[PDB]
Parts: structure tokens; sequence; C-alpha cells
């Protein structure tokens, strides 16, 4: 069913928006997103060099919670960039079962560093 | 013991003279100390890394780590994951597999390992690299050529002096070349990851390559050896190492690389590099490619 969720995706015109529409279907989120293990006394900002969850989050390895990663096809980014691999993801636990989901629907703080409505300001 | 992030294969085993015998061990289901939400590749190689730390690495600034066998079925690379989190940031990791994944690497090669090809030295070379079509349990037990005849090759063109590899193992995939060449460094092992205690599957530790024979190693022997030693010696699962990942990352030594001609190779020399305080190695620009 992850071979059928990252293809649905892949081959739609707005991958982001397929996923959307295969969740609210009942779909189940993309599986195997790397979760690191960790102290959970770091920084809690959104995307970090190395595992920065506090005790609300879990860490990721980037790239595995990546729709674009994961599908294999272009970022959105103006240019060839990733802003996930290579580096690790907190997500809030109570949305840790779909982190790819969780990355998608939210927003970084350019100045906190933090998840818009998750730990931000 | 059950604290360790592991058991590595004691000395008295190592000395040994034993003959090849079937492994007694058997694997079933399923990984009961793996914590709830983490792959088991995640617990291996965060006791891996754990018991690395315990030895004498050599840790450059400009640190060179490549890892084979990093894909997975999964379509992800755990280990390489892993390996990021521990090794200093900024430290180039390159990682391949014979089948595509995606990963945390900053280059990752796709292709049998064979057609990796780089002109440049490495500080640590890790691989997981498993063929997945050798039968388990059967006739006899050769050593095993494929991915090992590569491996021995790049480890003895490929890794500077002092630097360190682990490559895993298991009863029936192994080889003597590689096992030989563990003779090379300035120590090795024989490491049994505590989450993973139940199977087979060991990592070949060499710590700080001397490229020259430090002591004659037969291959078939050791192994052998190896298995006598998991046969006897059961271990029972833990993960207790990994509920303190305070102390994790690999320690910042900024050791020492220089590029010495042989006539400057000298027993004061080798000594830093058995300590391991040295790393030999040019320092130019890292080119690795898949062709082809
Ligand atoms: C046990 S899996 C490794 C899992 C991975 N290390 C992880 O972190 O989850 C063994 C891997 O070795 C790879 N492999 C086997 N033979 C190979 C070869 N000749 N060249 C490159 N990769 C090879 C397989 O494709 C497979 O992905
Ligand atoms: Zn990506
Ligand atoms: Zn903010």
């Amino acid at each position: 069913h992850n071979s059928t969720v990252l293809s649905f995706c892949a081959f739609a015109v707005d991958p982001a928006k397929a996923y959307k529409d295969y969740l609210a279907s009942g779909g189940q989120p993309i599986t195997n997103c790397v979760k690191m293990l960790c102290t959970h006394t770091g920084t809690g900002q959104a995307i970090t060099v190395t595992p920065e969850a506090n005790m609300d989050q879990e860490s990721f390895g980037g790239a595995s919670c990546c729709l674009y990663c994961r599908c294999h096809i272009d970022h959105p980014n103006p240019k060839g960039f990733c802003d996930l691999k290579g580096k690790y993801v907190q997500i809030p636990t109570t949305c840790a079962n779909d982190p790819v989901g969780f990355t998608l629907r939210n927003t970084v703080c350019t100045v906190c560093g933090m998840w818009k409505g998750y730990g931000c300001s | 013991q059950a604290w360790q992030p592991g058991v590595a294969m004691p000395n008295l085993y190592k000395m040994q003279r034993m003959l090849l015998e079937k492994c007694d061990l058997q694997n079933y289901g399923e990984n009961a100390v793996i914590p709830k939400g983490i792959m088991m590749n995640v617990a291996k190689y965060t006791q891996l890394c754990q018991y690395l730390n315990t030895l004498t690495l050599a840790v450059p600034y400009n640190m060179r780590v490549i890892h084979f066998g990093a894909g997975s079925d999964k379509g992800v690379a755990p280990g390489t994951a892993v390996l990021r989190q521990w090794l200093p940031t900024g430290t180039l990791l390159v990682d391949s597999d014979l089948n595509d994944f995606v990963s945390d690497a900053d280059s990752t090669l796709i292709g049998d390992c064979a057609t990796v090809h780089t002109a440049n030295k490495w500080d640590l070379i890790i691989s997981d690299m498993y063929d997945p079509r050798t039968k388990h349990v059967t006739k006899e037990n050769d050593s095993k050529e494929g991915f090992f005849t590569y491996l021995c090759g790049f480890i003895k063109q490929k890794l500077a002096l002092g630097g360190s590899i682990a490559v895993k193992i298991t009863e029936h995939s192994w080889n003597a070349d590689l096992y030989k060449l563990m003779g090379h460094f300035s120590w090795w092992t024989a490491f049994v990851t505590n989450v993973n205690a139940s199977s087979s599957e060991a990592f070949l530790i060499g710590a700080n390559y001397l490229g020259k024979p430090k002591e004659q190693i037969d291959g078939y022997t050791m192994h052998a050896n190896y298995i006598f030693w998991r046969n006897t010696n059961p271990i029972q699962l833990s993960s207790y190492s990994l509920f303190d990942m305070s102390k994790f990352p690999l320690k910042l030594r900024g050791t020492a690389v220089m590029s010495l001609k042989e006539n400057q190779i000298n027993d004061m020399i080798y000594s830093l590099l058995e300590k391991g305080r040295l790393i030999i190695r040019e320092n130019n620009r890292v080119v690795v490619s898949s062709d082809i």
C-alpha cells in the first residue's frame, strides 16, 4: 500500500494535493519514515543538522519524511533544493503517525525556527 | 553485559583453531527488544556506533566516510541516518546500494558496488551489504566472493592508514580474505549488537589500518572460531544502551591528517597510527563515481 500511495502522488500534477486527497479517502499515511533514537532534550526546532526533539516531539531522518524524495519526483523549490534531505525533522508526537503529511501541511517560522502553530512564539 | 551496546568476540576465542561447524543459532520473531516505533536497523547501527565510541577511531577535521549496502527493502536508509547523526557535522558521507533508495548522505551511488570508483582515500568504511539470495543453513559453507572481493580490494587501495572499518557478516555471508585483512589493523573484532544477538550476524571491525600484516590470520579458521564462540555463548537480547543517547556523537578528536611517503613512516608514526592519533592520506577534492 506504500507502493501505491507513492505512485498515486508521483503521477499527480499536484503531488501534495494528491497526498491530501489520498488521506481524506481513508488511505494510510506513508510509512517507514526513519525515527531516530535521541535524548528528548533538544531545542525543538523544526529542521536541524542533528536530532533536536524535545519532550513533545520525535526526530526523523529528513529525506525519509519528504514527499518529493520518497516519490522520486522533482522538488517544488526554485532550483534543485530539498530542505529536509541530509537533516533531521522534529515532528510533534501527536502527529508522528504521518511525518510526510506533517511537513507538507505546515510551515517553519522564519524567526523561531519552530513549526508555525506547534511551538512557534 | 546487558548494558553494553553489544558483545565483542573474546581474545580467548580468537586464539583457538576450531574446525568449521554449523551455527546453531536461529532468529525467530519478532525483534523483542526494539522500541515500538524504531527500525531494527536504526537500533542496530546505533549500538554499532556506541561500540565504535569505545575504540581509538581517528576523527579528522574533514572526515570521509563511505557506507556500502545502505539501501533496503523500505526504500530508505536507516543506517545512513544513524551515521549522519553520529558523525561530526560537515563529515563527508557517501552511501551506496545495488538498488535505488533515498538517503541523508551527501552523495548516493546506485549500482553494484563493483561499479563504484574513487581515487580518494577514506577514514571509515562501513558495509552492511548482504546477498538476499544465498541459502540459509545448507550443504557446505565456503568463503563467499561477490561484494566481499570488492571490499577487500577497496580496503587495501582506498582506506587511509589509521582508518577503520566495520563490515557485516553472518554464518553464511563471510569471506576468508576479509578475515585475513583484519590482521593488517592495529586491532580487530568480532562484534554482535545486543539488539540482534539471536542472529549469527556480526560486524567485523578493524580499528586503525596499518597497511601491512600485524598478525597472520587464516580466514577459514577464524570464521570457525567465530562460529564456535556464537555456538557456545548465548547472548540475551538487550536494548538497554538505547535509552541513554546523551554521549552518542563521535568524539571530535581533530585527528591530524598527513601525506607521508613510505620512507617517512617509521616506528614513531606507526605508534601514532595504532593509537590512533594519525590519518595518512592526501586531501584532494573527493570524486566518487558509479560507472559503468
Ligand atoms: C540488509 S540490507 C542493508 C540495510 C541497510 N544497511 C539499512 O540501513 O537498513 C543489504 C543491502 O546490501 C545490498 N547489496 C547486496 N549486494 C550488493 C552489491 N554487490 N553491491 C551493492 N549493494 C549490494 C542490497 O541491495 C541490500 O540493500
Ligand atoms: Zn526531498
Ligand atoms: Zn516563530
